[PDB]
């Protein structure tokens, strides 16, 4: 019962109004993304 | 508050802390609050002419620190899966702070360590941990809205407090179990309101209040020193042990006030058989307090005749007998109360 | 007396207070100058800063020179 | 990544802490852990500013303590725990072997970043620790910090009267 | 009337006149308890208990003044609780309906015949 | 947020404490929820603020989006471990670094 | 019948807590928009 | 296995209300037997520790079996589910008592105690009251709980009105 | 928490050309680049304090990347050589690209600049100041109020108070 | 779950640390000993919640100086402790 944008059909914002843009999560932006590419990022700080 | 000007500012840092707690608009201010208490208490309590005293600072100090410890790690467990001081629906995670609360109070399932740090108190300590110790406590108990948990520590307050209390001798040590099974009746009136334990709790530090002093006043510490005891008028010793009975709670007397306005209300909120259990087993909690009246019932003794003479403080027996007159006549002051309707 | 003693039994308290006293006084003064230049309103902002011409902020701009 | 193997060292130290009888074995176990635990806060923060305020108390606490270990509980057994040994390293490399075959975007902490925030996020140009330590000295919190100095000067108060300098040293007699 | 409407059952009419120990019980009340309280010290100290009457008088007029001020307040709480229920009544006439007051003539309860 | 009963003065000593009022980007999710338990009480509020206290948690706990996230990468593992993907194309082309 | 309606009210006020006598639990929300209060003002002193 | 006693008439699906009642007879059995092993028994060693776990709850579950069964069984014998149905079951967990105790009185006595203690749970179950029963009246306040604030902090403007909205 | 019924703009839409001109080669130009697009730049940085969507600010975006391109373009037809020394110095000079050391090859191209375009390098402080506008967008966010007629209501001061019906009320009237 | 890969492994080694404070060793030390190993462990979850809010941590600092005091505190009760036993034994004190 997957919907695009919701858990199975359940709005992840329910008072939010009609076409309100929500920046989703850093995981969530990088949900289909290898390691390397979420490490070059968070780790810049740190330099591994 | 009884030696030097150190001690006056502890007993005021007291108030202090717990105040912050009960006035505390998040879990995580009223934990601080008790850590301002937990420093507080314990410089009053350690003496090192006692070997004793020194070993209660010791067991309080282990206990709180754990109660305060998990207390924290609930709270915060609490607000990381709710985001709020307040959980929606009552589940595991609000038991655990409960159970803590009960420890840092002593009830019944984790009331171990409260009668067996008893014995190295003076009486005066007694009534700060007795009275004042257990505001912060359960008064944030209030909040939590768990009732089975609540429930089973209410049943087995009652019952440990009472069967427990008749084997001792030692006063410190009886009053530590008569004083769970009026924790017992605190814990019954809370989970139906505020006010009437307000108005419970009042009544309750107003008896403990009252026979600390007696026993503070002429420094006795076991049961064969009350018949020991020497008095001028046997009918004053008669009439100052006429406290216990108010703290029995028998009608005639003030001490009965608190105990029927709280089951005036747990009966009309239907909680019967709860009753039943508490104020039966109340009548083991009245056994042993009559034996202490065997010593004033009886009004003819064989006594130790070295002493024929009575030294006594006169600023604390001027309010003990004060005290004592109204835990004698106070019932017919009910009329002017207007705080239970 | 008691400067006396202090000063010769232990002179670096009352040198050091001398200089803790310092602090409070030109503290008090550079704190009540503070707000004698309402320096509140600081001519140079932390990140960007954008006013409309009618929000009332866009009166309160420090008008400076440099 | 480092932070998985992170979490299988404290849980390899917490494990054998468990086990530890001496108290220098504690406190050595304990020393090691407060250095990963203070490493691992600031892999979940903007800034380690933290990491090294909570070392420097920690160590505070770490030197007293051997005092009064020295005076008290000088005298004393250890014992190598061939089980102990075996049973943590036997563990130790089993966690770091999933460390390397673990999906370690899922593992990976949701708390920000200062490079997890956003590059938009005005408020995080200025300096590593202004904002977030900024309002323990402004109204109203500025007064619980108030409330802490009474607190610690009370404290410093209490100790002196518990302790009682006046009646000698203390020896483990 | 036949009507049964809570909000005329709380609504008060001025016809009940209350008791004469009514406004007197508690403060002579008190101030027997102050007395008393005071007789127990002289008592309790082996003193004669009428000796010292200034004390007598303080605790007697001590009980008194309190008596009548906190008297004086509770009426003022038992006054502001009707209002109370007057206003919750009248926010929620749906859920204190007027109900008829029925008699025993359209009743058939039971009876214990003990023979 | 929890109610003292005695709300004496110094419950503003420490009512300040623990906020998300300081620059949050759930600061505006929580002021509407917050305000709606001011309007109705405590109790009753908490029957009336199905909507607020929802978003205000999927704002700040963010349990309602992480509890996605895995359900993606599962579902991605689940499919390659299935044969269903392939090792060459497992993971989408990454996002440019200067993003988000 | 006064105390079996006063009883009977007051079972209505505890079943919903909709009316500020007994059965009502004070919300505040003072602090925190003392609090919005306290950032706007930190807000505007940011600067050099 | 969670199974309601009562989920159905008295009757009836025997093996749900053995689960029922075992639980609780588990239950208390091992809270009290943390007590026993720590507190008062003491045992030492890894095995015999197992032993107070059994000899306390053990017998313990034994009991409620049988009040079941006997209870049961009574139902149908008699052909009617009524009150000495449920003092016929208290007889029976008194019986093992006095096996698990090995005394011929306590058995009996305790059966009693069991006896009319059950009677008590049938009468509840009949006429339609509860033992512990939510609280119907929760009080949280006094009179003047909204009024009485001593706070000293000025609350800043509000932002709602109690007023219809305006558009 | 992006749904289909989210309305993203298309891709051809973001296409736009971009700078991509690496740190150093643009702090060389700050100071006078600013001058010039502080239009552009302030109507787009307001929408997006007041507005935070970042489509909402597509169409001001462009503007202000349009700009900076066309800034260039100007340096690239004259100053070329002088732009790449001072360029080059300010990378090459400290690791924090910090103006206080190459001051002299500053001075070469502020003069280049100002005798081929006229122009000024503004005061050090200039672009740090509060900058008001004439907001173009016309659309400042507007106010209002939450209602809720249903508030759990309590007793009015101006409720009169008559004595309760026979007082307490409790058990013997006591 | 959430709090399975998140919050588990600090609530884990939260309990370890109560079942040090709880064990049997000779020396009242080994209880201080385990005492701020709970309060380290303490840190690190209230450094998690913390953390959710993007600009709280300074509470860290009132958490601090709570940990220390009663650290300090505990100290302090065990000097006392000696000066009228003369050892630290937990099986020297009377039972009761
Ligand atoms: C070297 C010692 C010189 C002789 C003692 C000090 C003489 C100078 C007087 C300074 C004021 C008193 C300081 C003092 O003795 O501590 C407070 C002493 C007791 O000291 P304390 O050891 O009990 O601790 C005091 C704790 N507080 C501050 C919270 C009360 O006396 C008092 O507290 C009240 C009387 C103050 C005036 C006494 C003169
Ligand atoms: C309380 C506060 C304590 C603060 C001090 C903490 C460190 C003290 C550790 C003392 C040694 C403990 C020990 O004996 O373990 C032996 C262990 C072995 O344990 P063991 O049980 O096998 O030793 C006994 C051996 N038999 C059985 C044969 C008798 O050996 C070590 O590996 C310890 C290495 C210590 C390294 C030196 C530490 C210096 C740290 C400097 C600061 C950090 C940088
Ligand atoms: C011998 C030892 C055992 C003694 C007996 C123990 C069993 C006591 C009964 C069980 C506890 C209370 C039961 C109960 O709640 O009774 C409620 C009953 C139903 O009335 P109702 O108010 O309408 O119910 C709620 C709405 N459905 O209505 C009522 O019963 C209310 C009237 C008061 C009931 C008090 C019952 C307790 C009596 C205890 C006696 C103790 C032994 C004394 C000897
Ligand atoms: C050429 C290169 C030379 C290199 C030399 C390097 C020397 C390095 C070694 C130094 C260590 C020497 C030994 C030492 O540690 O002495 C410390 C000093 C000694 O003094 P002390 O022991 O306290 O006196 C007896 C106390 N019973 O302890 C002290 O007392 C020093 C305290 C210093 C206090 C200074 C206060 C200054 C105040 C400034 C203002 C004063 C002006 C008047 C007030 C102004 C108010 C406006
Ligand atoms: C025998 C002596 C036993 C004393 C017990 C006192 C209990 C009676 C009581 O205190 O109230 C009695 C009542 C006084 O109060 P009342 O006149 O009803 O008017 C409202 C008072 N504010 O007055 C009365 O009911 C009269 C009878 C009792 C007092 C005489
Ligand atoms: C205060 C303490 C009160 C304790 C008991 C209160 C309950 C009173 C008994 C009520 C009752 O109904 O008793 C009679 C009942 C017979 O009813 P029944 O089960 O239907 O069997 C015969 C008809 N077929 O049979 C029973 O309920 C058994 C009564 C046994 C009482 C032993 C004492
Ligand atoms: C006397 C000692 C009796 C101990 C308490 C007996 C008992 O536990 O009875 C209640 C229990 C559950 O019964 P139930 O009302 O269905 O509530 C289940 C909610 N989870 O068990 C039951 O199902 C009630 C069975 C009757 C037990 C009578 C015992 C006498
Ligand atoms: C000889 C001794 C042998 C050894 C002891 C054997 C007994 C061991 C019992 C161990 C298990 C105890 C825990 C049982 C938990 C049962 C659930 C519970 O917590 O109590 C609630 C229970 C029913 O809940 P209730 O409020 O009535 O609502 C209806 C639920 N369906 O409440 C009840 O059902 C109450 C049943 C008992 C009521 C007795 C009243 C009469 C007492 C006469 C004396």
């Amino acid at each position: 019962g997957w919907e695009v944008g919701t858990w199975y059909g359940e709005p992840v914002f329910k008072t939010l109004p009609e076409d309100t843009l929500v920046t989703p999560i850093f995981k969530e932006f990088y949900a289909h993304s290898d390691w390397k590419s979420y490490a070059k990022r968070a780790h810049l700080k740190l330099w591994s | 508050m009884f030696n030097n000007s150190s001690k006056i500012l502890f007993i005021t840092i007291m108030i202090i802390g717990t105040l912050i707690t009960v006035t505390s608009n998040s879990w995580l201010g009223a934990w601080m609050g008790l850590e301002i208490n937990l420093l507080s208490f314990i410089p009053l309590l350690s003496d090192n002419n006692n070997l004793m005293s020194t070993e209660a600072s010791l067991k309080y100090f282990l206990t709180q620190v754990l109660a305060s410890t998990v207390l924290l790690f609930s709270s915060i467990l609490l607000m990381l899966k709710n985001n709020m001081n307040n959980e929606i629906n009552e589940s595991f995670t609000s038991m655990i702070i409960m159970s803590a609360l009960l420890l840092k109070s002593g009830a019944a399932p984790f009331h171990f360590w409260f009668p067996n740090m008893m014995e190295g108190l003076t009486w005066m300590n007694a009534l700060m941990l007795m009275t004042w110790q257990k505001i912060a406590p359960l008064m944030l108990i209030s909040y939590l809205n768990i009732k089975y948990l609540l429930l089973i520590s209410v049943i087995l307050s009652v019952i440990i407090g009472a069967i427990g209390g008749l084997n001792q001798t030692s006063l410190r040590k009886l009053m530590a179990f008569s004083s769970i099974n009026h924790l017992g009746w605190m814990l019954s009136s809370l989970m139906i309101s505020e006010s009437i334990w307000l108005i419970y709790f009042f009544f309750y530090s107003f008896l403990s209040f009252v026979l600390t002093f007696m026993f503070n006043i002429f420094k006795l510490f076991h049961l064969n020193q009350l018949f020991s005891w020497f008095v001028n008028s046997k009918i004053l010793k008669f009439t100052l042990f006429m406290n216990f009975l108010s703290l029995g709670g028998l009608p005639p007397f003030l001490g009965f006030l608190p105990k029927w306005l709280v089951i005036q209300q747990l009966t009309l909120c239907n909680q019967y058989f709860m009753l039943t259990l508490m104020m039966m087993s109340t009548l083991i909690t009245l056994f042993f307090y009559l034996r202490i009246c065997y010593s004033a019932f009886m009004m003819n003794y064989f006594e130790n005749n070295w002493i024929m003479k009575m030294n006594m403080n006169s600023i604390n027996y001027n309010m003990y007998m004060i005290m004592t007159f109204f835990s004698i006549f106070g019932l017919f002051l009910i009329s002017l109360f207007y705080f239970m309707f | 007396s008691l400067l006396k003693r202090a000063w010769n039994e232990i002179p670096d308290i009352v040198g050091g207070s001398a200089l803790a006293l310092a602090g409070i006084v030109m503290a008090t003064i550079g704190v009540a100058n503070y707000y004698a230049k309402d320096g509140d309103n600081r001519r140079y902002k932390l990140g960007y800063v954008v006013y409309r011409h009618d929000d009332p902020r866009a009166l309160k701009v420090r008008n400076d020179e440099d | 990544m480092i932070q998985l193997m992170l979490y299988s060292l404290i849980i390899t130290t917490s494990i054998i802490f468990l086990n530890m009888i001496h108290p220098l074995a504690l406190g050595l176990t304990l020393l090691i852990q407060t250095i990963f635990v203070c490493l691992l806060t600031g892999l979940m923060t903007k800034s380690f500013w933290y990491s090294y305020i909570l070392f420097l108390i920690f160590l505070g606490g770490m030197l007293v303590l051997f005092i009064y270990v020295t005076s008290l509980a000088s005298n004393e057994m250890f014992n190598l725990s061939m089980k102990l040994t075996l049973f943590s390293s036997l563990i130790l490399i089993f966690m770091l072997i999933l460390s390397f075959i673990m999906d370690k975007t899922s593992s990976s902490l949701f708390l920000m970043n200062n490079d997890m925030q956003s590059i938009i996020n005005m408020n995080s140009y200025f300096m590593e620790n202004s904002l977030s330590l900024n309002k323990l000295y402004n109204f109203p919190t500025n007064f619980i910090t108030i409330l802490l100095m009474n607190y610690l000067l009370i404290t410093l108060i209490v100790i002196v009267k518990i302790t009682k300098l006046f009646k000698g040293p203390i020896r483990m007699m | 009337s036949a009507v049964n409407d809570p909000l005329e059952l709380l609504t008060n009419k001025g016809t009940h006149e209350p008791s004469f120990l009514s406004p007197i019980w508690n403060p002579i009340a008190c101030g027997v308890a102050g007395v008393g309280a005071a007789i127990f010290i002289n008592w309790g100290f082996r003193k004669p208990v009428f000796s010292g009457i200034q004390k007598h008088i303080a605790f007697g007029a001590i009980g008194v003044g309190a008596g009548a001020y906190f008297d004086q307040k509770r009426n003022e709480y038992l006054a502001k609780r009707d209002a109370v229920l007057r206003h919750y009544i009248e926010l929620h006439p749906d859920d204190f309906p007027v109900k008829e007051r029925k008699t025993y003539g359209q009743v058939l309860e039971s009876w214990v015949p003990v023979r | 947020s929890l109610t003292p009963f005695l709300r004496l003065p110094l419950t503003d000593l420490t009512g300040c404490l623990i906020n998300h009022q300081t620059y949050d980007k759930c600061g505006k999710f929580e002021m509407k929820m917050m305000e709606c338990f001011e309007a109705y009480g405590l109790e009753r509020g908490k029957r009336e603020c199905a909507d607020l206290i929802s978003d205000f948690q999927e704002c700040v706990g963010m349990q309602k989006q992480l509890m996605r996230f895995h359900a993606m990468r599962n579902e991605r593992y689940k499919q390659w471990l299935k044969g269903e993907r392939k090792g060459q194309e497992f993971f989408a082309d990454p996002p440019r670094v200067d993003a988000y | 019948q006064i105390r079996l309606l006063e009883d009977e009210v007051r079972r209505k006020m505890s079943e919903r807590n909709d009316y500020q006598a007994y059965y009502y639990r004070p919300s505040v929300a003072k602090y925190h928009r003392i609090s919005k209060e306290a950032a706007d003002e930190l807000e505007a002193l940011r600067g050099d | 296995l969670r199974s309601k006693y009562y989920d159905h008439p008295d009757g009836e699906d025997a093996f749900g209300k053995i689960v029922a009642t075992n639980k609780y007879a588990v239950s208390a059995g091992v809270a009290w037997s943390m007590f026993d092993v720590l507190t008062l028994s003491k045992p030492q060693g890894y095995l015999p520790t197992l032993g107070r776990f059994a000899y306390n709850t053990g017998p313990l579950m034994g009991m409620a079996t049988a009040f079941t069964l006997t209870t049961l069984v009574a139902t149908n014998a008699r052909g009617k589910d009524d009150k000495i149905n449920y003092l016929i079951g208290g007889f029976a967990a008194g019986g093992v008592f006095g096996a698990w105790k090995h005394n011929h009185v306590a058995g009996l006595c305790a059966g009693l105690f069991l006896g009319i203690a059950g009677v008590i749970k049938k009468m509840s179950i009949e006429q339609g009251w509860e033992f512990f029963p939510n609280t119907p009246i929760k009080q949280y306040g006094g009179l003047n709980i909204a009024g009485n604030d001593w706070t000293i902090m000025a609350d800043p403007p509000k932002n709602w009105t109690t007023e219809k909205p305006k558009e | 928490v992006i749904t289909n019924n989210t309305t993203l703009p298309e891709e051809s839409e973001l296409n736009v050309q971009e700078l991509n001109l690496s740190s150093a080669a643009l702090r060389a130009g700050a100071f006078h680049l600013g001058k010039q697009c502080e239009q552009a730049n302030n109507e787009f940085m307001l929408c997006r304090q007041e507005l935070d969507d970042p489509r909402a600010c597509l169409a001001e975006g462009k503007a202000v990347t349009s700009c900076a391109l066309d800034f260039f373009r100007k340096v690239k037809k004259t100053c070329h050589e002088e732009f790449t020394q001072y360029a080059t110095c300010l990378d090459k000079s400290s690791g924090t690209m910090a103006f206080s050391h190459c001051r002299k090859t500053q001075g070469v191209f502020d003069k280049c600049i100002k005798d081929n375009f006229d122009w000024d390098r503004p005061s050090y402080g200039y672009f740090s100041r509060a900058k008001v506008i004439q907001s173009a967008r016309e659309a400042p966010k507007k106010e209002e109020k939450v209602s809720y007629p249903d508030a759990t209501p309590g007793l009015p001061e101006d409720y009169p108070k008559p004595p309760a019906k026979y007082g307490s009320r409790f058990h013997w009237l006591e | 779950m959430i709090m399975i890969l998140y919050w588990s492994l600090p609530m884990i080694l939260f309990i370890l640390g109560l079942f040090c404070f709880v064990s049997n060793r000779k020396h009242l030390l080994s209880m201080l000993l385990s005492l701020e190993f709970i309060v380290l462990m303490l840190f690190f979850m209230l450094f998690i919640y913390l953390n959710m809010l993007n600009y709280e941590s300074y509470f860290s600092m009132m958490f601090l100086t709570f940990s220390v005091c009663e650290g300090a505190l505990g100290l302090s009760i065990l000097v006392s402790m000696i000066r009228t036993h003369g050892n630290d034994y937990f099986q020297s004190f009377s039972i009761m």
